[PDB]
RNA sequence: CCCGUCGCUACUACCGAUUGGAUGGUUUAGUGAGGUCCUCGGAUCGGCGCC
RNA sequence: GACCCGCCGAGCAGCUUCCGGGAAACCAAAGUCUUUGGGUUCCGGGGGGAGUAUGGUUGCAAAGCUGAAACUUAAAGGAA
RNA sequence: UACCUGGUUGAUCCUGCCAGUAGCAUAUGCUUGUCUCAAAGAUUAAGCCAUGCACGUGUAAGUACGCACGGAGUGAAACUGCGAAUGGCUCAUUAAAUCAGUUAUGGUUCCUUUGAUCACUUGGAUAACUGUGGUAAUUCUAGAGCUAAUACAUGGCAUUUAUCAGUGGUGACUCUAGAUAACCGCCGAUCGCACGCACGGCGACGAUACAUUCGGAUGUCUGCCCUAUCAACUUUCGAUGGUACUUUCUGCGCCUACCAUGGUGACCACGGGUAACGGGGAAUCAGGGUUCGAUUCCGGAGAGGGAGCCUGAGAAACGGCUACCACAUCCAAGGAAGGCAGCAGGCGCGCAAAUUACCCACUCCCGACGCGGGGAGGUAGUGACGAAAAAUAACAAUUUGGAAUGAGUACACUUUAAAUCCUUUAACGAGGAUCUAUUGGAGGGCAAGUCUGGUGCCAGCAGCCGCGGUAAUUCCAGCUCCAAUAGCGUAUAUUAAAGUUGCUGCAGUUAAAAAGCUCGUAGUUGGAUCUUGUUUACUUUGAAAAAAUUAGAGUGUUCCAAGCAGGCCGCCUGGAUACUUCAGCUAGGAAUAAUGG
């Protein structure tokens, strides 16, 4: 008896076919396009959407005016349109099944800070975030998988202590300055 | 297993206490008293978890030992006192008076009352017997034995006592048309007007209650606590008296208040 | 010691059950009282819950009551004469519930004469008081009692012998008292026929 | 193409004299510590020979 | 009665069919089967070990019935 | 994601299994920079244990003549009271037993809490203390001299039957009360504060025929794996029922005595096995399922093996006793003391599992209690069980450059009971940014070499099919490439794959297969028909089904696994809902399927 939880959960699922060339080239196409580290991050986003589609599958089988479908359906739609994956014009459970992996990969932090012009490349973005430069509405976010929602997208900027922002230059600039 | 248990795990604690996990292994086991273990709110949880007057169990004891807290008028120094339903928690130091009454979620909410109130409390009769020398007695829902009650008071009516003298001031008979607050799970905290009582001999009598908005729901006779005569409650009701808004209506009221 | 549990028996089907725990204290048993006839000897037994049971080991007196009339006097137990359980307890004179025994018939006759003013077990200065001198208004009270003072023929022949058939209604091993009632009516005719054949 | 005996090597169970042996569990009949209860016992010591 | 020409029920079969089925040979049932459910009994689970060992049971006996495992093996087999 | 591929032949279509494949959970191999969490001597030995510790407790309110400290008071010690029956640990036993749902005590026991109820200031013992001692030895004690009590003792109800009548009851009393005849504990010799008018206020403690709470105990209904190479079982010496006791906290063959001859079973009794504690649950899963559940929550059980007890409200207690059994310790050889499946630690057993650390600050519990105690617990150490986050470069010029940073590191703050860690942050810290990413593979299944050298049916590879006999795409290596990645292999169990266990949903002409044939009980399944235009099953509704887990609502724990918190300039909001088979309960429906007149 201890004051602990032991409540964990795996955030990915390994595919059944380990060496299928159709999937190996598809996943690698998403890694280079969005600057990912390995295949686990692809299977992670694939596992999140696979759970969202399963939630929509359980609701679409219910009656149209079922109280559980109306409540949990709107809650599922609100969280999808909040993070920018789903559009406000499509507020029906039928359009959830039309989502793809790239819809969630475009909402990751390193993708946003690359589309916002803060980074010169998608790989420059991840290193830019991991080095404590990108902040979200006065909060230094260090995680590239930070799924940016709509109300937090207009507040992505450099940190107030970054050499790129309004801060003291790094140790390389300060050491190369005291030399000459 | 050899005798009475004196501990209580947080995972086994009553859910309406709203205790977290990572604070400790044990939950405050309420001492023996007027109310049952599963149907009470110990004084340590009400002062610390609800009112935030204390941060630790030791700070709770520093308050109770100064004789500042009075449950039903009498000072209680035990931090694990049951202090269940309808009990009045008067704090003269801060001039605050509370009365434990369930909300629509089935939990003891912080219900502040006035100084004109906190002098009486409603009690449900549970047993009527005739003592020695032909003296009728009474058993309320909080272990208060009352001698010489009104002969019209029966085994299910609700009496009104005075916290200063403990004598019955008034009583509400149990019949179709009176208010009641269900206290038996899945309807705990709902207030409505009694509309029908199904009598099952040798079993539990099921009553049917109707809210003010027209919502009908059934429960057991042992869960009914008559609140007022007709539809006027003799006590102060918290916000959201007994309507129990659905999950769809609670979401609308949540985002509309933004 | 003695255990009163039910897991030492077999099942309804006839199969044996294997015990999953040893003998518990809340299912114990204690030896019988075996209340004989003699001077009052009681042993208080502390039982479960801090209570006390009074185990009568030997008793000579008992508070017996009369059914037809209303007379409950503490009489002396003389001897047992019949027992429904077994003929071995009457051989050892054991006081148990529903045990037919002879009791000292003096207090029941003393009350009958002092209330109805009629000799009951008659075939002395104490008997001179039976024919007391008093006001005629008081004599009329005892005169109307004699019109309903006729006793059953089966009991009047027992007051002559000084022994009345009684039946223990209490539990000497549980309360330490051998109280009971005077056997009479149809109950007497039943046990008199049993003792006669025995 | 292919079967079986025989002969060679290895392995696995099987039968088997030995009233085989070793543990575990139910028990028949004997012996039986210890506590409990009951019937006695009265070393002792307090009161007034009895309590 | 014998024969001739039909019909009906029952039965042993035959044949022609792109009814359909099946791995096919073939099958008016071996059809109505991923468009899967009329009812019901027995029974099969790679090939060996093995219908062997052991226990029970039946028999005069021969043997019948019930019936394993260790171990070994990447095929054995069907139709064409 | 409702998925398959290699392998029998010269080739083909099949049956079919083998092998591949993907999770999972134990072990292990190699490797291992940061951070959030976190399993961890269960499996074989419920085997054996050195040592330390884990249960103690004091208020103005039981007892204060220890100058022990002191102008009464503060106190050791001790008496008294209470706790030590909770917790913690283990899974040996146990297969209608435990357990879960339901429910009954109108057949019961409950310290405490809560509300009701309520002078002759007496008597003589004792501890501490003083003093004399014994034994090799113990938390061993003896003798004498004292002295206290909330210790000990003194100074109408209740208790047990019988009769009569019918205040408040329940679905139903032999109920609760009342009136008679009797029978035979309780009704305060205590303590503190405030001090006022022989009377007086506020408390403490204490009584229970009562209620109440914590709940025990034993029942009701229904529900468990494998086994017929277990088909009849129970019944001397209780098996089933009846009567009267006895006994127990009570009901009851619980027990005794006398009678009855019953009771159970193919709807699987009884017997045997379980590497069987049960359940909440876990893994895996299109549906259906299969497997697992020693393991933090609930219930039960046990403390080396049995058995028997003390005290108490509560134990058949073992960090309590008394025996026997096993084992073992100290002895002066007379004796004495033992139980780690409590926390660490040690031995053994093994494929298999961590510090003889710190604190009661948190969580709570116990006690005379605001103050004490707690290996309960928390904290740290060990920790690639496992889960989450996430480095090992980025950019620009043509190989050359300036930038950016975490690892590391510390002035310190913060963190905490004290620290550490994380976070915050001076200084310092990257060009081979040597501040070096490994682990398995490159014939096919299965993503990746007709490459080079060596070896030559050798050595070896190879889950499977196979490779090797001098140009090996398969072995030993270089180079290169591929796969996952701070992880990746191996062994075993297990799930999907397996429609190769079948209810969904397979097969039985020849691939394994339908009894030689028929009768036949149980079992299983049974024509049509009754309002169209009692008994059940079924369906629907409500209550119930504990939380945690799961599903799921809300909420920027920096994101996330998690958590239940947190918004707003004291102030207002959450701490939802769904699911919980079967049985039981409830209110509708009356088709379908039985049953009745």
């Amino acid at each position: 008896p201890v004051a602990r939880t032991w409540v964990c959960r795996k955030t990915y699922v390994t595919p059944r076919r380990p060496f299928e060339k159709s999937r190996l080239d598809q996943e690698l196409k998403l890694i280079g396009e969005y600057g990912l580290r390995n295949k686990r991050e692809v299977w992670r986003v694939k596992f999140t959407l696979a759970k969202i589609r399963k939630a929509a599958r359980d609701l679409l089988t219910l009656d149209e005016k079922d109280p559980k479908r109306l409540f949990e359906g709107n809650a599922l739609l609100r969280r999808l349109v909040r993070i920018g994956v789903l559009d406000e014009g499509k507020m029906k459970l039928d359009y959830i099944l039309g989502l793809k992996i790239e819809d969630f990969l475009e909402r990751r932090l390193q993708t946003q800070v690359f589309k916002l012009g803060l980074a010169k490349s998608i790989h420059h973005a991840r290193v830019l975030i991991r080095q404590r430069h990108i902040r979200v509405r006065k909060q230094v976010v260090n995680i590239p998988s930070f799924i940016v929602r709509l109300d937090s997208q207009k507040h992505i900027d450099f940190s107030l202590r970054s050499p790129y922002g309004g801060g003291r230059p790094g140790r390389v600039k300060r050491k190369n300055a005291k030399k000459g | 297993a050899r005798g009475p248990k004196k501990h209580l795990k947080r995972v086994a604690a009553p859910k309406h206490w709203m205790l977290d996990k990572l604070t400790g292994v044990f939950a405050p086991r309420p001492s023996t008293g007027p109310h049952k273990l599963r149907e009470c709110l110990p004084l340590i949880i009400f002062l610390r978890n609800r009112l935030k007057y204390a941060l630790t169990g030791d700070e709770v004891k520093k308050i109770c030992m100064q004789r500042f807290i009075k449950i039903d008028g009498k000072v209680r120094t035990d931090i694990t006192y049951p202090a269940g339903f309808m009990d009045v928690i008067s704090i003269e130091k801060t001039g605050e008076h509370f009365r434990l009454v369930y909300d629509t979620k089935g939990r003891f909410a912080v219900h502040r009352i006035t100084s004109e109130e906190a002098k009486y409390k409603l009690c449900k009769v549970r047993k009527t017997w005739v003592g020695t020398k032909g003296i009728p007695h009474l058993v309320t829902h909080d272990a208060r034995t009352i001698r010489y009650p009104d002969p019209l008071i029966k085994v299910n009516d609700t009496i009104q006592i005075d916290l200063e003298t403990g004598k019955i001031t008034d009583f509400i008979k149990f019949d179709t048309g009176n208010l009641c607050m269900v206290t038996g799970g899945a309807n705990l905290g709902r207030i409505g007007v009694i509309t029908n009582r199904e009598r099952h001999p040798g079993s539990f009598d099921v009553v049917h209650v109707k809210d003010a908005n027209g919502n009908n729901f059934a429960t057991r006779l042992s869960n009914i606590f008559v609140i007022g005569k007709g539809n006027k409650p003799w006590i102060s009701l918290p916000r959201g008296k007994g309507i129990r808004l659905t999950i769809a209506e609670e979401r609308d009221k949540r985002l509309a208040a933004k | 010691g003695i255990s009163r549990d039910n897991w030492h028996k077999r099942r309804k089907t006839g199969g044996k059950r294997k015990p999953y725990h040893k003998k518990r204290k809340y299912e114990l048993g204690r030896p019988a009282a075996n209340t004989k006839i003699g001077p009052r000897r009681i042993h208080t037994v502390r039982v479960r819950g801090g209570n006390k049971k009074y185990r009568a080991l030997r008793l000579d007196a008992g508070n017996f009551s009369w059914g037809s009339e209303c007379c409950t006097r503490k009489t002396r137990i003389i001897d047992v004469v019949y027992n429904a359980s077994n003929n071995e307890l009457v051989r050892t004179k054991t006081l148990v519930k529903n045990c037919i025994l002879l009791v000292d018939s003096t207090p029941f006759r003393q009350w009958f004469e002092a209330h109805n003013a009629l000799p009951l077990g008659r075939k002395p200065e104490e008997e001179e008081i039976l024919n007391k001198k008093r006001s005629k208004k008081t004599q009329k009270k005892y005169e109307e009692r004699k019109k309903t003072a006729k006793i059953s023929p089966l009991l009047e022949e027992q007051f002559q012998q000084g022994k009345l058939l009684a039946c223990i209604a209490s539990r000497p091993g549980q309360c330490g008292r051998a109280d009971g009632y005077v056997l009479e009516g149809k109950e007497l005719e039943f046990y008199l026929r049993k003792i006669k054949a025995k």
